[PDB]
């Protein structure tokens, strides 16, 4: 959790589209019953909402190139996945009123954390590489998923745990993003580079990602920030400076 | 159409309803109403939304007074 | 032996209270040290140290003693373990008990205020032969060099004191082991 | 407008305002007796919000309230909500105990095309989508199936949530609070037995970890431990409750004063 | 020995008697005082510190005797927890088992009426060399001392009475207990 | 009226507390309501 | 070509028993569609879960 796999999917979409928006999501968190099938080929004839459609099919219809993500698929139903065996194979998928859907110049993402959990849950009682992790994490995935449905993806990727110099990388991309944000706001912030290191290892934590990261930078910048805010404005336009003796954050307003 | 593009529409449409309702719209109205329409109206769509946005302010300010 | 009952929202837990003090990071060793109880107490503190390799593992000691060689295996275990483990006398710490508690993490081996401790050489016997008899005493003398060597090594105590108190049965208060160097402090209530 | 539209409090922070937010802490306080962290995290949760400083993309808040039965983690959410609105009947309340089976999380988003009931959505994203800016309590989140949680991912990571139909709504401007209940006899169970609040909160915070996903952990903003209530909390629980049984009896002419004995006994 | 399926809510898990009676703090102490059931009576002590460190611990005693050490770790523990410790002597408590009564909370400690008590010297046994025998009678003796010395503590009687005493077997009455300091009251019938 | 509350599903005491104390639900006012709940509440030996 | 077999319902197969042992299938108008001139092939891997999940525990086509 908290590595990158829908933010790279995201990222991707950016990248294709211009907007993280331009993404067909499919969160298979709400796919738990097999039922739930109906919400992507729409109910079968003689049936209330025949009329309506599939959602994903009229989506992909309306713009057959698109990326697709189907995220946290171990949430799902595993005979949910059997309606992507046609489109991994194909690039079709059949309304239910018979109309086929291309999928063919489509890009299809589909997000895991299955095993994730049991290499940290293992513990040796008797008296480790990126190999073996991706071994072991494969061998869970080949578990919880069928033999045909692994054999039409094209490729499988391991997220390997975030080190410490990448979480810096993420503290310096995250500060920024705030900065650019407030800047809207004329409010100008400037975070320096011992602030983020302690931001950095005060919001560790090796087996949550950079969720930590975020936690941390609300409860070291933006409370403060909204104190002061609300402490009769204080801080609109002018600059603040957000440092670290080596105690405790210190907030300097200044002018631009 | 986009943020700015919305911006330019509502800008153009400026003299039209300063017409009807008789008052002066700034440009800073016009940047509310369609960053306020965009992040916090969802149903809807930027356009319609923001002129929406901008016809019940200047209709309220003018019954105001 | 009462069965302890716990309720959680998965399901229950039905812990007999060993299993239970063992949920705790609590080893009892209240019987005579033979193969399977030292094989029982190595599989505790391994799957102990497995469970978590930083915090601290307590084991309660009330026994007269038993093989030399199950004493060695709990003492291999214990020094082998990156936890520390805590010996707690309760009750008796005789021959191999007194070794395993003196085995203890220093500054964390404690004794109940009258609970006895009790030190000696190790029994054995040779039959046979008699270049069989030289066999087993050579093998005899050499465990009992050992132990005196070990025990020396963990309580500050030289080697000749060591041979000189283990010779007849050595009885030992709380304060005696405490002065002794075989425990740490006793536990004041 | 848009905030008489959306509900949402846009306009700007007048001083009147200004000095309510920053007294929030004492406003919760006034119905909360204990529990300082809590309260002091949501206050700075509404306060972000306010400020302008949350993430547009993310919701106001997600809380999960652990602790014994009459603690006031319910209280402290209706409290929340009397805050933010003004009443207490304006919070969404979604009762967990009921959704024990697999099946009830229908109730939440809708049922599936072809099934009974698609015509009408989810209670909870109709409710959400008729009130933006709503404070949403999970009560008793044990006594749901853990499966039911896997929905709330979405919500609290991206704050949208998409209905059976199609429809998307946004939770960006809600504030999420999950409620969850140790027994006496749990947590009695959860004590180390030998020889000789800082351990209890790492205990129950360890054992929450055991009983949810480690990444439907991650992703909520802050996970609040209520601790006991001690003797003095009580007696100024008894003497905040007595003082609005004799506010309720003055507007009815009626006074009346209880004595300090009274109060402990 | 009957199981019990009486449990609150649920009512779904069953309990034997024994088990049943320490979720009320109830422990029984009806056999001879070795290894095993001493170190099952101290985790049953920890145990119950452990789910309350306040309330009150029910100590039942009928008991025979048995080892000296095991007495003495039982006693340690009894002595070490936080929460006191009631004992109700049932039937007979003799040897080490009239040790455990007198361990009990000062004041807390009781006795049914038609109940008897049993005090004497510790047994033992020495074979061997004669420095073997030495060291074994010293260590009796010993023994012997420091129990006398733990009963007039508890009792506040002169070591010279409890040594008069304990040279043969000293039957008591729980009125002749009373009257001696072992017990605090005898426990009348409703 | 609530007959039996015995056998009834056990989501029915949620409303019954909900509704005692507050006396609304979701509005519908209970303060002017009576709540009357009709309840139904071998021997192995010689006797 | 009815691709996948084992991943419908079991039940609906019952449907196609007309079709495989007359080659006719009703539709809901009551008019009787013939299938007398068509190949019907059905592709399964039924039991390939199964044989990659059974080890043998003790020491081919
Ligand atoms: N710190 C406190 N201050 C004021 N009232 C409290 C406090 N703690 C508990 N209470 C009172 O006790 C009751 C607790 O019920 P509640 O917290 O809703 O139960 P639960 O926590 O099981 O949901 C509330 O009605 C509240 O008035
Ligand atoms: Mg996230």
């Amino acid at each position: 959790t908290g590595v990158g796999k829908t933010e790279l999917a995201r990222a991707l979409a950016e990248s294709m589209f211009g907007d993280d928006d331009a993404m067909i999501r499919v969160d298979m968190s709400e796919f738990m019953e097999k039922h739930a099938v109906s919400r992507l080929v729409g109910a079968p004839p003689g049936y209330v909402g025949h009329d309506d459609g599939g959602q994903l099919t009229e989506k992909v219809r309306r713009k057959p190139y698109s990326v697709i993500l189907f995220d946290e698929i171990e949430k799902a139903h595993p005979d949910v996945f059997n309606i992507l065996l046609q489109v991994l194979d194909d690039g079709h998928l059949t309304d239910t009123k018979g109309r086929t859907v291309d999928f063919r110049n489509t890009i299809i993402i589909m997000t895991s954390n299955v095993g994730a959990q049991e290499l940290q849950d293992q513990r040796f009682a008797g008296f480790q590489d990126y190999e073996t992790i991706r071994k072991t994490m494969l061998k869970e995935l080949k578990n919880s998923f069928r033999p045909e449905f692994l054999n039409r993806v094209d490729d499988i990727i391991v997220f390997h745990k975030l080190t410490k110099e990448e979480l810096k990388e993420i503290v310096t991309m995250m500060v920024n993003k705030l900065t650019n944000r407030l800047s809207e706001q004329n409010i100008n912030i400037i975070v320096t580079d011992k602030a983020k290191d302690k931001i950095a290892e005060e919001g560790y934590d090796p087996e949550y990602g950079a969720r930590p990261l975020i936690r941390a930078i609300q409860k070291t910048i933006e409370d403060n920030l909204s104190e002061l805010i609300l402490d009769g404005n204080q801080i609109e336009g002018k600059k603040v400076t957000v440092d670290h003796d080596g105690k405790e954050f210190k907030y300097d307003i200044a002018e631009q | 159409p986009s943020v700015v593009d919305t911006v330019a529409i509502l800008k153009g449409l400026r003299d039209r309803y300063e017409a009807h309702h008789r008052i002066n719209i700034s440009d800073e109205a016009i940047e509310a109403a369609v960053k306020l329409s965009n992040r916090y109206v969802s149903d809807r769509f930027l356009p319609d939304k923001a002129i929406d946005l901008i016809d019940e302010a200047s209709s309220k300010v003018r019954l105001k007074s | 032996i009462p069965t302890v009952i716990e309720t959680t929202n998965r399901g229950e837990r039905a812990y007999d209270i060993y299993s239970r003090l063992l949920k705790d990071r609590i080893i009892m060793l209240g019987s005579q040290i033979d193969d399977n109880v030292a094989n029982s107490i190595v599989s505790q503190l391994l799957f102990l140290q497995a469970q978590d390799s930083e915090k601290d593992i307590y084991l309660y000691i009330n026994s007269p003693g038993g093989s030399v060689t199950a004493g060695f295996a709990i003492y291999d275990t214990i020094q082998h373990i990156k936890p520390d483990v805590q010996t707690i006398c309760i009750g008796m710490a005789a021959s191999m008990g007194s070794f395993l508690l003196a085995a203890g993490a220093k500054g964390k081996r404690f004794a109940l205020p009258n609970a006895e401790v009790m030190i000696h050489q190790p029994l054995g016997g040779a039959q046979g032969q008699a270049t069989e008899i030289e066999i087993a005493a050579n093998h005899i003398l050499k465990t009992r060099e050992k132990l005196n060597r070990i025990l020396s090594e963990r309580t500050g105590q030289s080697i000749e004191k060591i041979q000189k108190d283990t010779d007849r049965d050595n009885f030992l208060t709380a304060e005696e082991a405490k002065e002794y160097g075989l425990i740490d402090e006793v536990m004041v209530p | 407008v848009i905030a008489g539209w959306t509900g949402i409090p846009l306009t700007k922070i007048n001083e009147t305002e200004s000095e309510k937010l920053l007294s929030l802490e004492d406003t919760l306080h006034e119905r909360v007796i204990g529990q300082k962290d809590a309260v002091n995290s949501i206050s700075k949760a509404v306060r972000r919000a306010r400020a302008g400083l949350k993430d547009p993309k993310r919701p106001i808040g997600s809380f999960i309230f652990l602790g014994p039965t009459g603690v006031g983690k319910t209280e402290l959410a209706r409290a929340l909500a009397e805050s933010m609105f003004g009443d207490d009947d304006a919070m969404i309340r979604v009762d967990m105990s009921e959704f024990m089976e697999k099946h009830a999380v229908s109730r939440l988003v809708g049922a599936p095309p072809g099934y009974v009931g698609h015509d009408d959505g989810g209670q909870l994203t109709e409710k959400v989508r008729r009130k933006p800016y709503s404070v949403i309590l999970f009560d008793e989140i044990e006594k749901a199936h853990p499966d039911v949680f896997n929905i709330l991912l979405q919500v609290l990571d991206d704050g949208h949530l998409t209905d059976t139909k199609g429809r998307t709504v946004d939770f960006r401007n809600t504030i999420i609070i999950m409620t969850s209940n140790v027994g006496a006899q749990e947590l009695q169970d959860q004590r180390f037995a030998g020889f000789g609040y800082e351990t209890i909160r790492k205990t129950m915070l360890k054992e929450l970890k055991n009983s949810f996903r480690p990444e439907f952990l991650n992703r909520v903003d802050d996970i609040i431990v209520f601790h006991k209530l001690t003797k003095e909390e009580l007696k100024e629980i008894v003497t905040m409750m007595v003082n609005k049984l004799t506010n309720r009896l003055s507007e009815q002419n009626i006074n009346i004063i209880v004595t300090d004995k009274a109060k402990d006994k």
